[PDB]
């Protein structure tokens, strides 16, 4: 059976998050690491462990196989994988050395006193807190380099972001008790030019804020975190007077629905559902004012209004 | 930092 | 790629057209941005 | 693609992208292009007329001329070219600009840094000698008649007054201390009659005040040098600069520590920059990549679909790919919005207007 020496990289790559239990799962994407076909040829019974501490996300790598073709031109799978993880921060093959290293790290591990807290919430009787950091900080850089491979494995077309760009801002979702990282969101901000009058009036600079990479690690998905995390961010942006709009880079259908749900019930809660589906006779300047008040992107805004117009016609 | 060109006439 | 987190390549190149058509307004807008010199 | 392969491709799409395009071969290449503020007038034959100032560059084979060109455009732009005036010039014309307050007067500068005052009706009037080497920088205040600012490869900048009597052949003021390398460009501000900007090969961008002893108010280090800068005609705080690294930067005058943004699209150095006088937020750029690009600052950071993001950043409105060599100069017509004149190295001047179907128009 010589075809057993070709593996689906999505199957070979075993991703684990180890807290109390080692939770294992598969990547959605491997192509930016192992090529467009997502196949690996030359290794028999190939296994690729990529594991992380559930708290410090200290990455561990260990490649296993029963046989490997000797000849070159075949891929060094470990070398390839490590080139996407932080240099000299990955423990290779030695599980116990890896456990030692992160056992020692949990002692000094506290995001809760280096990052600015954003908000706090409760899910299924557990308390979660949301933190925010820049990417120039050394400790934020330590964590982000550790977790960013998850962007590649689970978000299509994702790329590694420029940690030297000060306009990067990362949001961190921790489990308050256990200190475990549930997800992270990379966000950016672009100058928003509002025309000569506004620009010349407010010397205070204005930005469109943008959600770029929005990741809840697979073990914690489908429990309401994304909605709570999306909601926390939007809220803190609603309180930021420098932010004018909320924008999203290339969202998938899942985030499409998540955004639509949460945006929809914000409008209902502010009573715009009733304002729009019961009062056609609105000035265009009320529509602008509403949108600006809501800080919604223009096309998203129109979708929601039309969606409200038809839902209670 | 512009690089001034060498000029040429018209081929007709 | 200023502030891009999803500017990498997609898994595959799509073979089906989300809009076959002659010319329309956003087709002109897309044409202009391409400078009228794409394929 | 080859540049000729690409040109035929561009030409096959001209009817869709442009309301109008005309192409003209020049005996000699021009290094400068400016529309005159001659008012739109319809002529017999259903044409409207506009005027254009262009120059020559012969590299010494023939004599050089300051030329005045009549452009006859289709009435529906709201069709050939014709040289109605031709004045001899000392050396190549690196820049030629008309005085905003008196369009009978055209200032030029040549490849030895000599500055000239020409009259349309009488010809060469004055010679303004100070800079000792070639100069690309030449600017009239739109706010003080006759106030002229020139700049050279010899690191020097001169202020002249030409909109009165007296002798204008002597500079009112000069600076040897503003920059330590070639002066690439200088421009007057559009609201503050005392402000001007300089960009140099020394990777500095400077905001300056003519009234002050210590001239410079603001010094900015530039990624690589900027070749040009432009001020907004709508905002008194907004300016733009660009050069060797291909990006077009925006700055707020109230805080020059960091740029506001930079716009990506050009594949080589940017040589000319302009804000639209007609639409607040529109910037047009050109350079060595043989391209002109029109930008909309109000779309900076706007949400795109991923398919649109593939054609470029959201602030990019349009790319002009009609030229087959580096763009020497372009100008936006002040009477007919979106009408452009651009001139490339290989003796071609194009006159063009984008499609009305573009959302921005
Ligand atoms: C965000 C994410 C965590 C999901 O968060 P979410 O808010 O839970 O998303 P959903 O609304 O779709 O799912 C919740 C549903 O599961 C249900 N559910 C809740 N708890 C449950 C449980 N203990 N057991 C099973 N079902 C449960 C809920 O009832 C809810 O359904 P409902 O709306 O009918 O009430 C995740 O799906 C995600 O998007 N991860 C990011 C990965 C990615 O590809 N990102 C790219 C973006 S750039």
């Amino acid at each position: 059976k010589p075809e057993t020496w070709t593996s689906s990289a999505n199957e070979a790559l075993r991703v684990s998050i180890v807290g109390e239990n080692a939770v294992q799962f598969s990547p959605l994407f491997t192509y930016p690491i192992y090529g467009d076909s997502e196949k690996i040829y030359g290794y028999k019974d190939l296994i690729i462990h990529l594991a992380f501490d559930s708290v410090t996300f200290k990455p561990y790598v260990n490649v296993k196989y029963s046989a490997k073709l000797g000849d070159d031109n075949i891929v060094d799978v470990e070398k390839k994988l490590l080139s996407f993880l932080p240099k000299d921060d990955v423990i290779v093959r030695d599980e116990a050395k890896w456990v030692d290293c992160f056992a020692e790290e949990r002692k000094t591990h506290n995001l809760s006193d280096v990052f600015e807290k954003v908000s706090e919430y409760s899910l299924n009787g557990e308390e979660f807190v949301v933190y925010k950091s820049s990417l120039v900080d050394d400790f934020a850089r330590r964590m982000h380099r550790r977790v960013q491979i998850f962007s590649l494995l689970f978000i299509e077309a994702a790329n590694y972001i420029d940690e030297t760009d000060p306009s990067w801002q990362i949001y961190w979702l921790l489990n308050k008790k256990t200190k475990e990282l549930i997800g992270f969101v990379t966000t950016y901000k672009y100058w928003h030019y509002l025309g000569a009058k506004s620009f010349d009036e407010d010397i205070d600079k204005k930005f469109r804020a943008k959600i770029s990479q929005f990741l809840i690690f697979p073990p914690y998905q489908n429990k309401g975190h994304g909605s709570c995390l999306y909601e926390a961010i939007i809220q803190s942006w609603l309180e930021d007077k420098s932010i004018t709009e909320i924008t999203v880079e290339d969202p998938n259908e899942a985030f499409d629905d998540l955004r639509d749900r949460n945006d929809i019930q914000r409008l209902r809660k502010l009573g715009y559902d009733a304002v729009f589906q019961k009062h056609s006779d609105l000035s265009d300047e009320f529509l602008e004012s509403s949108r600006k008040s809501l800080k919604l992107e223009e096309r998203q805004f129109n979708r929601l209004v039309e969606m409200l117009l038809l839902l209670n016609n | 930092a512009r690089t001034k060109q060498t000029a040429r006439k018209s081929t007709g | 790629g200023k502030g891009l987190g999803k500017g990498g390549a997609k898994r595959h190149r799509k073979v089906l057209r989300d809009n076959i058509q002659g010319i329309t307004k956003p087709a002109i807008r897309r044409l202009a941005r391409r400078g009228g010199v794409k394929r | 693609l080859s540049v000729d392969e690409e040109y035929d491709l561009w030409k096959s799409n001209v009817p869709l992208m442009y309301d109008f395009v005309s192409e003209t071969r020049l005996t000699w290449p021009s290094l400068t292009v400016q529309w005159l503020p001659t008012p739109v007038q319809e002529l017999d034959g259903g044409f409207i007329k506009q005027e254009l100032i262009i120059g020559t560059h012969t590299s010494g084979e023939e004599e050089n001329y300051l030329k005045f060109a009549e452009i006859n455009l289709p009435k529906e732009i709201l069709s050939n070219i014709r040289i109605t005036a031709k004045y001899e010039h000392e050396e190549e014309i690196t820049r030629a600009r008309y005085m905003p307050q008196d369009p009978n007067i055209v200032a030029t500068i040549n490849g030895q840094g000599t500055t000239f005052l020409y009259s349309r009706s009488e010809g060469l009037q004055s010679t303004l000698k100070f800079h000792k080497d070639n100069g690309y920088a030449l600017s009239f205040s739109t706010l003080v008649k006759g106030r002229l600012l020139s700049g050279s490869d010899d690191h020097t900048v001169a202020l002249w007054e030409v909109g009165s009597g007296g002798d204008p052949t002597k500079p009112v003021r000069t600076w040897n201390d503003l920059h330590s390398d070639i002066i690439n460009d200088n421009k007057w501000h559009n609201f503050n009659k005392d402000l001007f900007g300089t960009v140099s090969e020394d990777s500095l961008l400077k905001i300056n005040d003519v009234r002050a002893n210590n001239t410079t108010i603001d010094t900015v280090k530039c990624p690589q040098p900027f070749n040009t800068l432009a001020f907004s005609h709508h905002s008194s705080n907004l300016l733009a600069a660009a050069g060797m690294d291909s990006y077009v930067y925006l700055y707020d005058l109230r805080n020059m520590k960091e740029p506001l943004h930079h716009m990506s699209g050009h594949e080589d150095a940017v040589n000319n920059l302009e804000f639209s006088t007609h639409v607040d937020g529109v910037v047009v750029s050109s350079g060595s990549d043989n391209r002109l690009m029109m930008w909309d600052l109000k779309q900076i950071g706007a949400e795109q679909t991923p398919d649109d993001a593939e054609d470029g950043v959201p602030e990019l409105i349009m790319v002009h790919a009609g030229h087959r060599s580096s763009v020497n100069d372009f100008d936006l017509n002040p009477q007919i919005p979106w009408l452009v004149a651009s001139a490339e190295e290989e003796n071609i001047l194009q006159v063009w207007k984008c499609s009305h179907s573009l959302p921005i128009v």
